[PDB]
């Protein structure tokens, strides 16, 4: 048992018609003090595979070290490594998952809640969720933290139910989640305006984006607002 | 300082008149004319507008008022004594009726609450 | 301090018939107020034609699950390709739930199918291993709204003959699979309407002779 | 929070955020911090937002019947009365306010009332959670006497770092000057002081 | 300890056709020991109908409350009060213990003698009004009468139709319930008639 | 949970009740809480259903491989003894267990109590859960050793029937069990809801109740 | 103090009251009645925390003596009970209650009706054939069950006291030293000496 | 609960949803959480049912003799300002989280208000257990100069995101129009998205099926003449 | 459990421990023997927590027993009551003590001497003409004080003792359900069937 | 204590305070803060003294056996070992490291180390509990590839704000500067600091 130290704040992702984006801000908390702002909490695995991290960030340093030696130990006696027998994204979550409520289970939790974002070899979409419990679920879109009430409920009027996958590109997925992240920036006091985003398709492969900026906001009518109730001037 | 006056000022003469109820009455009489008259599906009430002068804006003195949406008054005697019995009036209104019921007092009820607190200025100190 | 537990709602309702078996449970997955998922499956076929559902704290359910499927497949490797019956899957489930009784598994888990006889069979259990053949079993959330409705609409309790008035029950008739798959969708509806944790959507597997089949329907999304 | 109120040669300049929270939920990301009592006498407001409000409210009152009947009141008057009620009711309150006022005899004037109920009058004062990230910078770069031009880019630049290192502070920078010229009101967009 | 749950007990309502029900249990408890089989939790105030689930003592004293004020509202007003404006009443004397409250689960059931409209409402123990249309339901055996109600009820049910649903939603919401049952009662009420039935049920 | 049992001229009675209860909701109605050990023994359940079902099918195991290893069936006097020693290992770690071992052997019928702190009494008559306490007044006032079997099992089903009554945790149904020398004999799951009225009428008890 | 029963049969009112009072772990006394003539035909037994139940039955018995001597009146049962309730009611949310549970046996010689009701602190009344507070209920309601009828006489009444008795005494942990009875009837209370 | 508050050209919209609970269970399908302070000051709450009801319906009271006394129509500041010090005197013990609108002669309001007494001003503002998801919608969509389609459109769309997303929240939405120079249109049960759908069998029992005792008349009627 | 005295007179160590043993609220038993025969002319009483006292009482009558068979020959009074001191002392700093007391009345017939030795669960031991545990000393010693005699015959030691449970019965709030008796001389341990 | 560790072109200084507290007692004045692990890897302690300590003397053994078998160690790997201990230890200490070392190839490096067991390479780094009041100052006048004296009135100015608000902050302000010219060892003394 312990108290995350160090943390990171919402981890946000959707399912698109040929597969999943996913995104995260730059920035490590120390409590209510914006300690550390050049954090990359999504991490490839591979060309397919991109895990996004929430909560304590030494027990996320942790878990990428883990997964550096996965592509290490599945590469040993292995020739069909960067082809047939390369680490799926299913591997890659259910290896977290067992590590995660192995844990727990030891009342020692690695202080986190994970998003494993990818596209299996037959193409299908793979987005799935687990957290310092060990529970795990899936569902067309996936938030951590303050997205699971503000980021979600923006995101499923996109894809509400399975059938709205594939009517969804990857344009109008990525604004969405853009779009996100800027309510994020607004509402969350312990969020960042850089930020990360990660799309990983089944035809063009793994764009990871760096050093992208909140920008398109409103601040303007802030100018009309006096007081708070009867004051004027 | 301290209300010292804790002692009726209307008492029973020796004939039983209680005279301070009888000279209020006098008040009364020399009062401008008010009347009220009760149809099938209505109530009117009226008086005269006695303005002072006519430099004052008789419109902003109202000597008909409203008690609750469906009960109104007017008066004949003394306009300042039924300025604030208006205002307790409206007051009684809500805190011995709609804030117990939920709706506003029946007519008889509401004149009911006014006579007390007229009956109470005739025997209190 | 650290709570190794947690809610992740859910409701399930187990019914055995004369000659088959339901197991039914909505699909939302939620912690507090949050919706997780409006499709995450609860009911597994765990093959030899027995169903099962561990209802509760998601994280154990998914291990209690898994470790079941597990001890069914080192029974056939054991024991000749022998099938569980089903009487044998419930004990094995006590053992596996007693493993634990010093830090349990929060999940409250129904398993259905046929016994040796052919006839519909549900089994009920409790987190540390307690457990009871049933007729009629509603576990999770919305099991207390659930329960009543089925002792008066399956068991016909409280149900008396017109005309007595008091002196002669109502006959206990058996349902069949379509009478029994309408009071699971109003048992739902019905939770669905009055607790908050129960809707999105709702799948049901059926036990028979001839295997496992499944069906699903929609519920509220509020 | 992040509040400051600092003087110089013209008058005084009073500074805000407009960031409220409620844990780590921004309730209000256009809060207006920055608050009248008198014509030239303002506040800034830390803590508990029904209490500062609910002080803050009848200060404008005693000061607005003050006003009738001796005249104009004094900034150290209205400090006295801010004094009066945080520090009398110091078990059951959770403020800490900056006063600041302009006079034609007395000039710019800033009074601090931090948590206890005391009074600290100060050239420059600074408070709320994210004041302790520029004790540092503010020490180092006030002077006394500065032109409107450099009040205004200190208060800025002071504001802004505590907005970068403080969560529970953050959104619009908002400006209160006062002078004999009047009360001219200031407002500082993201875009602009992030930059900085 | 729960002074909600000590006494045990369950009230339930609901409107029909020109008619409205109102039922209880009548079982009285000190936890787990029955004390009573004859503890009636529904009162009647000329043609309005309150039941009250909870501590029993306040049950006890709420009536007599209710009775003294309804007793006073007909004195004054020269005519029975209605159950809209019982209702009000209810709320208004629940509210004003705010800070020191009954601990009660009210249920008022009734007909306006004027309109003819059949009126049934709930509080929570501080006040707040539910007005529902179809059913309301108060006691240790809420959740289980939730369920009933939900998916036995259907509107513009005749009084003898109407009777049979409450009854069994009763019946069997009790029976799922360790704190109530002991017997039960179900008042079925018209605009000028009203019928009370006893129950048979099941004494464990 | 009221159970009870107590022996006699012709063996042993055993009657429990079927309830469970999850605070105040009852959580399932019919519950069988005599564990069949084997054809000579028999066990009742009350506190922690889990600990008493799997430590007494754990007691049958024990038992059964004394019968091969000795060829001989155990005594009840020893079976309570296995039991009560499981007992004491998990002592102190939380488990909750009330039950009596009720069986025939050589020294003729026997009925021993044993709980989670490990304890174990010989008697003629035992009665545990919430409801015990309106068991013991009947039980007490009209036991005795020359009891026919017939009218053992009625007042073993009385006994339950008035604690059902009364405690708001015991009812559902009664299962009765009678012991001999040639083994355990199932008289049956009672109502009580049907059980109550019937004793009323035929005894003309709880006159209060009406009916 | 812990034991109180209460039975009404045809004709009369029986009531059965402990005689132990402990302090610290001795037994001061094992002759106290605990009971309070209310009125010629109302008896009142108590049981609860030290003090406040001698205190409150003597209030009681003050008000309700100041009653009959005012009206020239005895009060029925029924609203003597209505009373007790209605003091231990509004006792429940004072500053600090009154920590006694009663039974209150009256002959009504308006109706020629015993009459018996049970009262906790918390102003929970209810009349009963037979009652009982605290935990003597566990032990003796099974037994009242099954022998009570409602035109049994007071010798019968007796009868079936002692067997509850009996049980107490066999399967009570506490000794409570027996207990006094007093039977309420329309000749009035008298105590019967032997038991 | 999931209430909110948008202005617009010429006036302010509240909306809330319908749904009141007791935990994880549903007292009410169908609540009102719009309420009546003055004929053109409305307010939503969230929180104490039968404190935000209470509370509104006394300083809605005081209100209405403010009004009689004055010769003059309630502001919403009066309103506000009388929330906030009762409410401030109670310390938060009263759990009343409103969101106040209005219009009168000064012009049209909108104002939050917390159960300890802090107030704050909005162009838009959410409350409840929603207010997460509708913020999340008002951020996205709001912007300066709407009209009253476009805010009463913005205003629902808030509500559904909670009615949805929230499991506090649930049923209908409510709305109310208050803009200046006319009379304030409540629009009880706006949108209805969540009708049950018919089930699949009648429960309707044959009569006779319970058991009954004793039959008995009841006398609901005084004492007779004659 | 609750009551256990001892006293040693002349020629002989009696022993006289309660019958009754309660479970909750109810007693269920009131015939329990709260003893062990360790050797022929040693016996143990015991009282503390529930279940500890019987296996820890049968664990040191194995150990006895095995030391009897092993050596063919008893072990004195003086000996077993050291052995068990050290058990309850090596008990006490465990993770789970056994919370037992017990007193050994033993005959040595080495020195042809009878022996009463008193030893609480913290391994307390003390050599005593007459002992008790618990509470029960509270109520007896003053008797024992008074009336004991080194010199007093079996009968005499016997009598004294009915007066002990006397003023026990008379003063304790709990019903103990009577003692068993056993007495333990020269010709070896018997019970006392009537007390 | 106020501790901070900056790069510049020639490669790092370490920089700290000298005030160890028990409570508001003044334990030591005097205290060397600056630890040294190898040759050119030191480190800069704050939190437990106990704690930092064993710390630093396990780390030590560490790169002595490094040394021994590979060669001289890489600040890296140095940061790596603290590391270990501090991630796998959390629940039983409390040490707030900042790591700093001078390689020919990679240059000078800073790596800090906060409660968790995280690790943060920086340009600069500042913690203990004075360094919350030059966040503001620290941010806005660091800049890449100072001179050596630039930085070490960088470092002496910061420190010397943050002794003058912490009060478990004080005495005088030691520095280490790690080049390829050899290590130098600083000292400045109150009356120095404070006038600035
Ligand atoms: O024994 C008790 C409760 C105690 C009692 O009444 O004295 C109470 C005292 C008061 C505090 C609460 C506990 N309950 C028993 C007893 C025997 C039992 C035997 C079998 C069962 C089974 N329960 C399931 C099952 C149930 C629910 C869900 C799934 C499975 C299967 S078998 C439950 C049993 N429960
Ligand atoms: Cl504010
Ligand atoms: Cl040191
Ligand atoms: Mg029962
Ligand atoms: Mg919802
Ligand atoms: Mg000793
Ligand atoms: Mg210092």
């Amino acid at each position: 048992t312990q108290q995350p130290i160090v943390t990171g704040t919402s981890v946000i992702s959707m399912k698109y018609d040929n597969g999943v984006i996913i995104a995260a801000d730059n920035l490590g908390s120390y409590g209510s003090l914006l300690r550390f702002n050049g954090v990359e909490r999504l991490i490839p695995v591979g060309d397919n595979t991109v895990v996004g991290i929430s909560g304590d960030i030494s027990d996320m340093q942790h878990i990428e070290r883990l997964l550096k030696d996965l592509v290490t130990e599945n590469a040993y006696d292995n020739p069909l490594a960067d082809a047939e027998e390369a680490l799926e994204p299913s591997y890659i979550f259910e290896y977290l998952a067992t590590v995660m409520y192995q844990r727990r289970s030891k009342m020692n939790p690695l202080w986190n809640a994970i998003i494993v974002a990818g596209v299996q070899s037959n193409g299908d979409q793979f987005l799935r969720y687990v957290n310092l419990l060990g529970v795990t679920y899936s569902s067309p879109t996936l938030a951590t933290g303050f997205g699971a009430h503000m980021a979600n409920p923006l995101l499923r009027k996109v894809v509400d139910r399975e059938s709205d996958i594939p009517k969804t590109t990857v344009q109008v997925a990525e604004e969405a989640i853009v779009n996100a992240m800027r309510v994020l920036y607004y509402r969350d006091a312990r969020s960042s305006r850089n930020f990360s985003l990660a799309i990983i398709d089944k035809n063009t492969g793994l764009t990871f984006k760096k050093n992208l900026q909140v920008e398109n906001m409103k601040w303007d009518f802030a100018k009309d607002i006096k007081g708070y109730g009867t004051q004027k001037i | 300082m301290t209300d010292r006056y804790s002692f009726s000022l209307t008492t029973f003469s020796p004939s039983g008149k209680l005279g301070q109820i009888d000279y209020a009455l006098t008040a009364v009489k020399q009062g401008v004319t008010s009347l009220g008259i009760k149809a099938t599906n209505g109530v009117v009430i009226a008086t005269e507008k006695k303005s002072s002068s006519p430099l004052a804006m008789s419109e902003t003195l109202s000597k008909v008022s409203l008690l609750t949406p469906d009960i109104g008054a007017v008066y004949s005697g003394m306009g300042p004594d039924y300025r604030v019995l208006v205002d307790k009036s409206r007051k009684v209104a809500h805190t011995s009726y709609k804030r117990i019921y939920g709706e506003y007092p029946p007519t008889k009820l509401l004149v009911s609450e006014v006579a007390k607190i007229m009956q109470e200025a005739t025997q209190s100190g | 301090q650290f709570n190794p537990y947690g809610d992740n709602g859910g409701t399930i309702l187990g019914i055995a018939g004369e000659d088959f078996a339901v197991l039914a449970g909505d699909t939302r997955n939620i912690t507090d107020y949050s919706i997780n998922s409006r499709y995450e499956p609860k009911v597994f076929d765990c093959g030899d034609n027995i169903v099962m559902s561990a209802n509760g704290f998601a994280a154990d359910g998914d291990a209690l699950v898994k470790r079941f499927k597990n001890s069914v497949k080192w029974y056939h490797f054991d024991h000749n390709d022998k099938k569980l019956s089903i009487n044998s899957a419930a004990r094995n489930i006590q053992h596996l739930l007693y493993s634990r009784r010093f830090f349990p598994y929060y999940v409250y888990n129904i398993i259905a199918g046929l016994d040796e006889d052919g006839k519909g069979a549900v089994y009920s259990f409790d987190p540390v291993g307690s457990y009871q053949r049933e007729q009629c079993r509603a576990g999770g959330a919305a099991a207390s709204l659930i329960m009543p409705f089925l002792d008066n609409q399956v068991n016909f309790k409280n149900q008396y003959e017109p005309g007595t008035n008091g002196k002669v029950k109502k006959p206990l008739k058996y349902l069949s699979v379509e009478e029994v798959i309408k009071l699971v969708r109003d048992s739902f509806t019905s939770a669905t309407e009055r607790h908050i944790q129960v809707g999105d959507g709702l799948e049901i597997l059926i036990v028979t002779k001839d295997g496992v089949r499944k069906e699903f329907y929609e519920l509220k999304r509020d | 929070t992040s509040i400051m109120a600092v003087t110089f040669k013209d008058g005084v300049i009073l500074g805000a955020d407009s960031r409220t929270t409620t844990g780590a939920y921004i309730a209000n990301r256009v809060t207006d911090k920055l608050t009248r009592v008198h014509d030239k006498i303002w506040c800034c407001r830390s803590g508990s937002a029904a209490d500062t409000q609910a002080i803050a409210d009848i200060v404008q009152y005693h000061l607005e019947l003050y006003t009738s009947q001796y005249g104009t009141p004094s900034t150290e008057t209205a400090a006295s009365v801010f004094k009066e009620l945080c520090y009398e009711n110091k078990d059951n309150l959770t403020a800490g306010i900056i006063v600041a006022g302009y006079d034609d005899k007395n000039k710019g004037e800033v009074y601090t009332i931090p948590l206890g109920g005391s009074v600290h009058k100060l050239p420059y004062a600074i408070a709320g959670s994210g004041s302790t990230f520029i004790y540092g910078y503010c020490d180092k770069n006030f002077r006394e006497n500065m032109s409107k031009e450099e009040t205004v880019d200190f208060i800025k630049h002071s504001l802004s770092q505590a907005i970068k290192w403080d969560g529970s502070s953050g959104g619009v920078i908002r400006m209160v000057v006062l002078t004999a010229a009047g009360v001219e009101r200031l407002i500082f967009y993201p875009d602009e002081y992030e930059q900085l | 300890s729960d002074p909600s749950s000590i006494n045990g007990g369950i009230v339930v309502a609901m409107t029909g056709k020109d008619c409205v029900a109102i039922a209880c249990d009548l079982r009285l408890g000190s936890q787990s020991l029955g004390v009573s089989n004859k503890f009636e939790k529904i009162f009647h105030y000329g043609h309005v109908f309150l039941g009250i689930t909870g501590l029993a003592t306040d049950v006890t004293t709420l009536n007599e409350m209710f009775r003294y004020k309804t007793n006073l509202y007909k004195l004054k007003e020269e005519r029975a009060i209605e159950p809209e404006t019982f209702t009000q009443l209810v709320s208004s004397s629940l509210y004003e213990r705010r800070f020191g409250p009954y601990f009660v689960g009210p249920v008022v059931a009734g007909i306006n003698s004027k309109s003819g409209k059949p009126f049934i409402a709930g509080f929570d123990l501080i006040g707040c009004i539910d007005e529902a249309k179809d059913f309301i339901v108060s006691g240790t055996a809420s959740d289980q009468l939730f369920g009933m109600c939900e998916s036995l009820y259907e509107p513009n049910l005749e009084p003898e139709d109407l009777f049979e649903t409450i009854s069994q939603a009763l019946l069997n919401a009790a029976d799922r319930d360790a704190l109530s049952g002991w017997g039960a009662v179900v008042y079925i009420i018209k605009k000028d008639e009203v019928v009370k039935r006893y129950l048979k049920m099941r004494q464990d | 949970t009221t159970t009870l049992a107590f022996k006699f001229q012709h063996g042993v009675i055993a009657a429990v009740d079927s309830r469970a209860s999850a605070g105040s909701y009852i959580s399932a109605l019919r519950v069988n809480k005599v564990i069949e050990i084997n054809p000579y023994l028999l066990g009742t359940m009350s506190g922690c259903a889990a600990d008493c079902q799997y430590w007494e099918r754990l007691l049958a195991k024990e038992c059964r491989l004394y019968y091969l290893r000795n060829g001989e069936r155990i005594s009840v006097s020893a079976a309570s003894k296995l039991l009560s020693n499981m007992m004491c290992q998990y002592r102190g770690m939380g488990l909750s267990m009330g039950s009596m071992i009720c069986g025939w052997d050589k020294k003729g019928p026997g009925l021993y109590y044993v709980d989670e702190h490990g304890t174990r009494l010989s008697g003629n008559m035992f009665s545990t859960g919430s409801g015990n306490t309106y068991a013991y007044g009947v039980l007490d006032s009209n036991y005795k050793w020359d009891l026919s079997v017939e009218d053992a099992l009625y007042l073993g089903k009385r006994s339950i029937l008035a604690a059902a009554h009364r405690d708001a945790y015991s009812g559902g149904s009664v299962n009765l069990y009678h012991v001999t020398e040639d083994g355990w004999i199932y008289h049956g799951n009672h109502d009580v809801g049907e059980l109550f009225w019937k004793v009323k009428e035929e005894e003309g008890s709880f006159n209060n109740v009406i009916g | 103090m812990d034991i109180i029963l209460g039975i009404r049969v045809q004709d009369s009112v029986i009531l059965a009251s402990s005689k132990a009072v402990t302090r610290g772990i001795s037994v001061l006394k094992d002759s106290d009645d605990k009971t309070r003539q209310l009125s010629p035909h109302t008896l009142m037994s108590f049981a609860g925390e030290a003090g406040d139940t001698v205190q409150f039955a003597e209030y009681i018995q003050a008000n309700i003596q100041l009653y009959s001597i005012r009206e020239d009146y005895e009060l029925s049962p029924q609203a003597v009970s209505s009373f007790v309730r209605q003091e231990l009611a509004k006792s429940i949310r004072s500053r600090r209650p009154y920590q006694v549970n009663v039974l209150i046996g009256g002959y009504d010689k308006k109706k020629n009706k015993p009459e018996l009701y049970q009262i906790d602190y918390l102003g929970t009344k209810v009349e009963l054939p037979y009652g009982a507070h605290g935990y003597s209920g566990f032990y003796t309601f099974s037994l009242l069950d099954h022998h009570y009828r409602p035109d049994m006489t007071t010798e019968e009444g007796l009868d079936l006291l002692k067997l509850c008795v009996q049980e107490l005494e066999k399967r009570m942990p506490m000794d409570f030293k027996g207990v006094i009875v007093k039977i309420v009837d329309k000749d009035g209370i008298r105590q019967v000496d032997d038991f | 609960t999931t209430i909110v508050g948008v202005k617009f050209n010429n006036g302010v919209v509240i909306a809330a949803d319908t749904r009141s609970t007791q935990g994880p269970i549903v007292a009410d399908k169908n609540c009102a959480k719009l309420h009546r302070i003055s004929p053109k000051i409305w307010c939503a709450g969230a929180g104490t049912a039968a404190d935000t009801e209470a509370v509104t319906q006394l300083i809605g009271s005081n209100i209405e003799l403010h009004s009689l006394y004055t010769s003059r129509e309630p502001r919403v500041v009066s309103a506000l300002q009388m929330l906030k010090q009762h409410l401030f005197k109670y310390q938060g013990h009263i759990g009343a989280y409103l969101i106040v609108a209005g219009v009168d002669p000064t012009g049209s309001h909108l104002f939050s208000i917390h159960a300890h007494g802090s107030t704050d001003v909005g162009y838009y503002l959410s409350l409840g257990s929603g207010s997460l998801a509708a913020m999340a919608v008002l951020e996205s969509h709001w912007k300066q100069d709407l009209t009253k389609e476009e805010a009463i459109k913005l205003a629902s769309d808030a509500i559904q995101a909670g009615i949805w997303n929230d499991l506090g929240s649930g049923s209908n939405v409510d709305v109310c129009v208050m803009e200046i120079g006319k009379d304030a249109e409540y629009l009880r049960n706006y949108l209805t998205p969540n009708v049950r759908e018919e089930k699949q069998k009648s429960y309707k029992f044959p009569r006779g099926t319970t058991a009954v005792l004793k039959e008995s008349i009841v006398n609901i009627c005084d004492i007779q003449e004659e």
